[PDB]
């Protein structure tokens, strides 16, 4: 085939590739930051659900 | 850090109502039945702002009608009263079952000489409603600012770029 089809052809891949490349680099960068900061979707912890609180009145008033 | 602020010996100088306990048992019923606006003002109070440094006013006005109660069962019904008072004292667990006659003489003497008739079974123990003037606490615990919710995640979601983008793997 013509030398169009391989230049066309890497076009393609490399494209691609690099697009791949910088979106890890964006990964690595993104889950640096949610795990030291925590302010995203992904990397929460478990904490205790407030609805498991009790507000009726209690004996002791003051509780 | 901070102030641990007490209101001063002044205020809680109260008359200081002296009964034993049997006395006080032996007029609980009528107590709690022609007493029950100033006790239910103060806790009320006490369940609400939930500082006894404040609601101190209310703990006044309970002792002065608790005195005023006590006042007039002395000056109408003393002598049935001082019996009952005293037969309820006998007993160790302070039981009203040994002394049903003496309460008989007691309502009896509340009934024609103060108007009084005693709480039926369990109606001393109804939820009442008060009529309180003093405004509804904004913040009872006094707690601080929430932290701010996390960014809530939302949005369409398309197909991940480039696959797994998981080494040679490409889809």
């Amino acid at each position: 085939d013509g030398p169009e089809k391989n230049y066309e052809k890497t076009m393609a891949i490399l494209q691609i590739e690099a697009e791949k490349a910088e979106l890890r680099l964006k990964e690595l960068e993104v889950r640096r930051l949610m795990r030291a900061r925590g302010d995203g979707p992904w990397y929460q912890y478990p904490t205790i659900d407030k609805a498991l609180i009790d507000h009726s009145p209690k004996t002791t008033p003051d509780n | 850090p901070g102030i641990v602020e007490l209101p001063t010996l002044e205020d809680l100088k109260v008359q200081e109502v002296k009964v034993s306990s049997s006395v006080l048992k032996a007029a609980a019923h009528h107590y709690g039945a022609q007493c029950d606006k100033p006790n239910k003002e103060f806790m009320l109070c006490r369940w609400e702002e939930k500082d006894p440094r404040r609601c101190l006013e209310e703990g006044k006005l309970v002792n002065q009608c608790a005195l005023d109660f006590f006042r007039q069962i002395k000056r109408h019904c003393a002598e049935p009263f001082t019996e009952y008072w005293t037969c309820i004292d006998y007993s160790g667990l302070q039981l009203f079952r040994h002394c049903r006659k003496q309460q008989a003489k007691f309502d009896e003497c509340v009934l024609d000489k103060l108007g009084w008739v005693r709480p039926d079974l369990g109606e001393l123990s109804k939820v009442t409603k008060v009529k309180t003037d003093r405004p509804l606490p904004e913040n009872p615990y006094h707690s601080r600012a929430r932290p701010e919710p996390n960014p809530e995640a939302e949005g369409d979601l398309k197909p991940a770029k480039h696959g797994s983008r998981l080494f040679f793997w490409t889809m």
